């Protein structure tokens, strides 16, 4: 009887599979012999399916889109092909579903291959060190812990801070560098957003049409309104999109406008498959999601081509408790993180950094060496300013002791203010914190400060511009250059004229 | 009988806890990496004693 | 003897053999995918029986790409790895695939993975006590060869530095054959690693494996067991002391927990197996020194949500001898080496074993920040001007004594861009005795701030 | 019949066997000891308490 | 005048008491109704 | 005369080896004896120890003969049984333990 | 959808007034325990936020004519970490505060200017 | 309170889906069917009147527990 079971197993014109389950965007197919895990399924009504199960008789899956043309009945017909999304370099321009689908409707687009979305990822003697640096047009971020190319960063922040203001800057920032025709210098920009208000999408849309730089920008979004397929799977095809592009030797920039409701789409995937629960309804398999999501950037070995991907995670937190599941897991998978409090913001400064938490672990090799020796010792002495100013109100121990510390504490506190839409470069930003450094603008009242300098800064750019092109060829301070600059800071102050009238001295 | 020492192939012992319609469930006691479907299973005829 | 898959679900796969043969428990099986882009062939594990001549296993490797119907061959043996003399000197996976020299290999000794600990007979307690040139680690919370050493702490504290550090001293006073593991680690990190052993001209005699974030459970779970192997291999036949090290065990727990909820055992509080503290047990006693092998290790453990009534760490906690702890409110305070004093204890500390003065030394260091921190209650509203004078001048000496534990060891050379120290401990008793004596308050606070000596304590304070 | 609480804030004051006496008991009372103790000894965790 | 501003700070001192108390009661209040749903649901479902 | 008997659960055998060390060097280890359950063991005998030390101790108590009991741990033995039970697929109860 | 009736068929601005949020959720959350789903975070529905989004997706105004709404939300304990409010303030852009202070006063607007703000 | 408790062991028992608390879903639309009836009326039907006064009991003045909010 063993000889007819092993024929009848063997002996497996198209299969057609049939559905006996719906609800809540679940579907049960049977009558497939062959079987394929994680095979993208074509409804007859054009939706698609992916199967996250099998069993003996039957396979269960998953649905995305629209999820009502679902009756008993149907008619299914499997295809071949695993999970994939197609490819290609005319990509950029476009704005897209998470199954590639073009949503804009500019037009139609074409690719050339369908990577898949998971494969496996570099080793160990596959990498290589951090020596490349990613510049920012922020100078607080670059002057307090600088970022490189191929290192992960977080930025946790509360609601209502600004979060996207710094990855536009960032983005708008990087035109300069597509500016030039070097490949090296070649640095692409993908944005991922999940679970957000169509407005929002749109304003940032027009924001980049504004600065017009659309010519190497990719944006991935997943809609609110949408079902949790989409807000589950769009991370993943923005992931094999950058990776299509770290295989062939091209510098990218990626931004995850949010992970928690990622998490919380695939908490609710899972609680509907009736598995158990875990700490907070989470299961145990969050961690391994984020782990694999952001494990496969790092910067490539020299031979393979040395190409990079730089990932800029953020994350929401409510009154400000660093103390929870979701931001301790992944403040621990990353390394650095970027701190964005309230309180700041509510008092009046726009730039809502923190200083005594925002720690990096990158090398010193990010900042260049003109940016080292210019500046040094500013978090010890904001930290040391923000332990003082706790006792401005007793001045009988100061005494003509930390006044001028206290002076200059205020003059940093308002010389790093940035206004909105205002992208940096690095000769401005280096003269700006020499000039805070060597305190020459102790003289000019508070109230102007930053108004002066603008003025200083653009009366450089109508004078001679040779210190400007000496400092970024070598990369580093001269002397000569040095005196001829606060030669040019005198016979500017001598001139200038404060609010009020009053001539610095 | 409830809680009766059992003997198995091995020289490990082990102790029904509770008796089913048509199965009987019993813990191991000692190693129990050699156990397998389709051995043997003798009862002592005495409960637990030291 | 042709098996056949049935069900698959996740990472666990069932399968059906004929009647007649059946493999036992922990048997290797091999599969193959037949996708043109993914092919791969895998190693499967037996984990139960179901009846009906049905097997339980779990896959070695992602199983995406698999399909009914796949033939499954047996081996008869459990998973072996290669031992010999040569090994140390290049990396290994989970599998013991070479990866720096890829076919290097399957010419030295084989053995499995699954053994037992040794008899009662061959047991025997150490009490040799082992000195570091830190003063925080030997004054309070001495270590001890021939056991083991915990560093419990919660997220982002430091705890690779002290590691690194440690390691560093180690090796550079003393040599013999080492070994180095790892779960749960960036490979950022392991790059880093290799690159400095290499420098340090030591990686010759440093034995490597270690798995990484993104892998199936089982090699999580498995790598452990095959470096505890090596070590093994090591330890007996050559006779020779070996020093282990293995960062981050507690993501080991996690991973069981997830094949747990696959399995489709009864959950249990907080959402863990059914039985963890068996497998805990067993894989910490595989670890002991017999009389003619000494074996020194030290455990990093992590601390889920900085919440200690968890019990994954609170299972560790009983398997230890020498414990140190990592607290949050001291890293924000400022010293680096965020060691929490009160909370850390020992079993080496002894008058039997150590000289009387260390003794009351260390009991008067506890005593005065015990009464340091019930006051913090009081101090916190009103301040100092409500409490009297006897306890102004404690309060003064608590807040020196504690700001001089601080100190700047030399893993933070590429951070802090300062040198290194190294205080023996005599000089440290001495300087801890002058200082309960209290005659140094004339001094101000912020001298002994990253501090490396009292002859620096006092240069510093008279330069200011 | 009678339980000892010990606390590690205690056992840090400087009280080496670190019992509480404020919670401890025992039901028996007295006649287990013996009566020159008791003669000697008597209310004294009253006094401590209090 | 000396006495007055102590005062002055210990009450604004004494708020953020309150509120970072507050914030723990709230946050163990959620964690204890939460578990004690995910065990009867567990429970329940098992039979 | 008292007989007095250890009963160890849970606890590595080093600290066995010591408690034992500490005996004999009180010189107690005539009148003396140990029950050594040591955590590398299964459930079973985690579960099983504290009774036969009960009957050990309980066959001498009515010969005439005081006797003296100590128990080591005793949460371990509960944290067993939940094991046991939980795998024999018995309802669970209040925070996981049997009922 | 009487709303958006009238905007797309006469093209006049609409007003819409909701009296309260937190019954809504509770509805969903009874509407979910009652077809046997599993409970999950604080005793709500798993989805809350597909439906909520769902509900608010159709406010925004397009084709030059518009649809403002005003709603009064309830904070249940007195908590603004709870989930429903959480979720709730996500599509917020004005807040305004009403008390008796203002109206012992004796004003008519009885708005506090200190405890209103807008995001524009 | 007692009335809920009743209800309660009753769907308890007759194995119906629980939720937090281990209260039915309905237990609130409970209340809503028999508190509701009292109202005023018009003169067109004689003008008739009826008014309730429950009386709920709480512990350890709290008030976020489920019945009573
Ligand atoms: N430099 C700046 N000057 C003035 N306003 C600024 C500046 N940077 C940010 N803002 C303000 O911050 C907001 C921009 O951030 P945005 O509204 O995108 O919120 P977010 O904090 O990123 O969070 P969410 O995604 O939850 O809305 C605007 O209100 C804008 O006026
Ligand atoms: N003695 C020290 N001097 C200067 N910086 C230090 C010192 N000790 C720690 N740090 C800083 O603290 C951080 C410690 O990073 P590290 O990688 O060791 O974290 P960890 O807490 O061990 O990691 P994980 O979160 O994986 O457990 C770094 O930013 C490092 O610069
Ligand atoms: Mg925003
Ligand atoms: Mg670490």
């Amino acid at each position: 009887i063993e000889g007819a079971i092993e024929d009848y197993v063997s002996s497996f014109r198209e299969e057609i599979g049939t559905v006996i389950d719906a609800g809540d965007g679940i579907a049960h197919v049977e009558g497939l012999p062959s079987v394929m895990t994680q095979e993208l399924l074509e409804f007859p009504g054009g939706v698609l399916g992916v199967a996250l199960n099998l069993d003996e008789h039957s396979v269960g899956a998953v649905i995305l889109g629209e999820f009502e043309k679902i009756e008993e009945g149907q008619q299914v017909k499997r295809t071949g092909e695993v999970l994939s999304v197609p490819v290609g370099d005319a990509f950029l321009g476009r704005v897209v579903n998470p199954l590639g689908q073009p949503i804009d409707g500019q037009g139609d687009i074409a690719a050339e291959t369908r990577r898949a979305l998971e494969l496996q990822a570099p080793s160990v003697v596959q990498r290589q060190s951090v020596s490349e640096p990613l510049q920012t047009g922020i100078k607080a971020i670059d002057a307090m812990t600088p970022i490189g190319r191929g290192q992960r960063q977080l930025i946790i922040g509360d609601r209502k801070t600004g979060k996207t203001a710094v990855c536009v800057d960032t983005i708008l920032n990087q035109r300069e560098a597509w500016l030039t025709g070097d490949p090296k210098q070649q640095v692409r920009c993908v944005y991922v957003a999940i679970g957000q208000k169509g407005t929002t999408i749109a304003s940032v849309k027009r924001a980049l049409e504004e600065g017009g730089a659309m010519e190497y920008t990719t944006i991935v979004a997943a809609p609110a309104s949408d079902a949790a397929g989409f807000k589950w799977l769009a991370p993943y095809t923005g992931s094999a999109i950058g990776q299509h592009w770290m295989y062939n030797g091209k510098h990218v920039l990626i931004v995850f406008d949010d992970l928690s409701k990622q998490a919380d789409a695939y908490r609710a995937i899972s609680l509907l498959l009736r598995r158990p629960p875990g700490r907070e309804a989470f299961p145990g398999d969050v961690f391994y999601l984020h782990s694999r999501l952001l494990e496969r950037c790092a910067k490539l070995s020299d031979e393979l081509g040395g190409g990079s991907m730089t990932g800029l995670p953020i994350i929401e937190t409510k009154a400000n408790d660093i103390s929870a599941f979701i931001p301790t897991n992944v403040i621990s998978i990353t390394d650095g993180q970027c701190f964005l409090e309230s309180d700041l913001f509510n008092q009046g400064v726009r730039p809502a950094i923190n200083v005594g938490v925002s720690v990096s672990r990158v090398g010193g090799a990010a900042q260049i060496k003109a940016m080292k020796e210019v500046a040094g010792s500013l978090r010890l002495d904001l930290s040391q300013y923000r332990e003082l100013e706790a006792f401005a109100a007793f001045a009988s121990d100061l005494d003509a002791a930390s006044k001028a510390q206290l002076d200059r504490g205020a003059r940093l506190v308002e010389l790093l203010k940035q206004p909105q839409y205002s992208p940096l470069a690095v000769e401005e930003q280096v003269v700006a914190i020499f000039l805070g450094t060597q305190g020459h603008l102790d003289s000019v009242p508070v109230e102007d400060v930053q108004r002066f300098e603008s003025e200083l800064l653009e009366h450089v750019k109508a004078s001679h511009s040779d210190i400007f092109d000496g400092i970024r060829e070598t990369k580093k301070l001269s002397e000569e250059a040095e005196e001829k600059l606060v030669s040019v800071i005198n016979e500017f102050k001598k001139g200038f004229q404060a609010s009020d009238g009053s001539s610095v001295v | 009988m409830t809680q009766e020492l059992l003997e198995f192939p091995g020289g490990v012992l082990g102790v029904a806890l509770n008796l089913d319609e048509h199965s009987v469930g019993a813990v191991i006691l000692g190693e129990f990496e050699k156990i397998e479907e389709g051995q043997q299973v003798k009862r002592t005829g005495e409960v637990l004693s030291v | 003897t042709a098996g056949r898959v049935v069900r698959i679900t996740g990472p666990v796969v069932d399968v059906e053999f004929p009647r007649g043969s059946v493999p036992e428990l922990f048997n290797a099986l091999h599969a193959e995918i037949t996708f043109g882009a993914l092919a791969k062939t895998l190693t499967l594990e037996v984990a139960q029986h179901l009846g009906d001549s049905l097997v339980r296993c779990i896959s070695m490797q992602p199983t995406d790409g698999l399909v009914r119907g796949v033939e499954v061959t047996d081996t008869g043996a459990s998973i072996s790895v290669p031992v010999g003399d040569g090994v140390k000197g290049h990396v290994f996976n989970a599998l013991g695939d070479c990866l720096d020299d890829p076919g290097y290999g399957k010419d030295f000794e084989h053995w499995s993975i699954h053994r037992k600990p040794p008899a009662f007979s061959d047991l025997e307690p150490r009490t040799e006590m082992l000195e570091t040139g830190l003063k925080v680690v030997d004054l309070l919370t001495p270590y001890v060869r021939g056991g083991k050493i915990a560093l419990f702490g919660g997220a982002g504290v430091g705890k690779t530095v002290l590691i690194q550090e440690m390691i560093n001293r180690i090796a550079r006073n003393f040599g013999g054959t080492s070994v180095f593991a790892g779960v749960g680690e960036r490979t950022r990190e392991g790059n880093d690693l290799w690159v400095e052993l290499a420098d340090a001209n030591v990686l010759k005699d440093t034995a490597l494996v270690f798995g990484q974030m993104d892998e199936p459970p089982g090699t999580r779970m498995r790598v452990a067991l095959s470096a505890l192997t090596m070590a093994e291999f090591f330890r007996d036949e050559q006779g020779q002391d070996v020093l282990l090290f293995i960062d981050n065990i507690f993501r080991f727990t996690q991973a069981g927990s997830e094949v747990s909820t696959l399995l489709g055992r009864m959950p249990s509080a907080v959402g863990y197996q059914p039985t963890l503290a068996d497998e805990m047990g067993e894989l910490q006693e595989r670890i002991t020194s017999t009389r003619g092998r000494s074996i020194t290790s030290m455990q990093a453990v992590y601390v889920p949500a900085d919440d200690y009534t968890d019990p994954a760490p609170a299972t560790t906690f009983a398997h230890l001898d020498a414990t140190t702890e990592l607290s949050r409110a001291v890293f924000s305070k400022g010293i680096f080496p965020a060691v929490d004093p009160l909370a850390s204890s020992s079993t080496i500390l002894d008058p039997a074993i150590v000289g009387d003065e260390h003794y009351r030394v260390a009991q008067e260091v506890i005593r005065i920040l015990q009464r340091y921190k019930d006051l913090q209650d009081i101090i916190a509203i009103l301040g100092i001007d409500e409490l009297s004078e006897e306890d102004k001048q404690l309060v003064n000496r608590a807040r020196r004594i504690e700001r001089f534990l601080s100190q700047n060891m030399m893993a933070a050379e590429q951070f802090t861009g300062q040198p290194g120290s190294t205080v023996p401990l005599k000089e440290t008793i001495e300087a801890f005795d002058k200082l309960t004596k209290g005659e140094f308050d004339h001094l101000p606070e912020q001298a002994f701030f990253l501090i490396g000596g009292l002859d620096d304590l006092a240069k510093k304070a008279e330069s200011l | 019949d009678g339980q000892c609480f010990l606390e590690s804030d205690l056992f840090n004051q400087g009280v080496r066997p670190a019992i509480n006496v404020g919670v401890s008991v025992s039901r028996v009372g007295g006649a287990a000891q013996i009566k020159a103790m008791k003669e000697v000894a008597g209310s004294l965790r009253l006094d401590l308490s209090q | 005048a000396s006495r007055r501003r102590a005062m002055k700070s210990a009450t604004d001192n004494a708020d953020d008491l309150i509120k970072a108390l507050t914030l723990a009661a709230n946050r163990e209040r959620q964690a204890q109704i939460t578990q004690e749903i995910s065990e009867i649901v567990g429970g329940a479902n098992a039979l | 005369q008292v007989r007095c008997v250890y009963v160890a659960i849970g606890q590595k055998g080093t600290t066995i080896a010591s408690v034992k060390r500490a005996l004999e060097e009180g010189g107690a280890m005539e009148y003396t004896t140990i029950v050594a359950a040591p955590a590398s063991d299964a459930a079973g005998f985690k579960w099983l120890a504290p009774y036969t030390g009960s009957a050990i101790g309980q066959h001498w108590m009515y010969n005439g003969k005081h006797v003296l009991i100590v128990f080591d741990d005793l949460s371990k033995q509960a944290d067993a049984y939940r094991a046991i039970s939980l795998l024999l697929r018995r309802p669970p109860g209040r925070e996981a333990f049997p009922g």
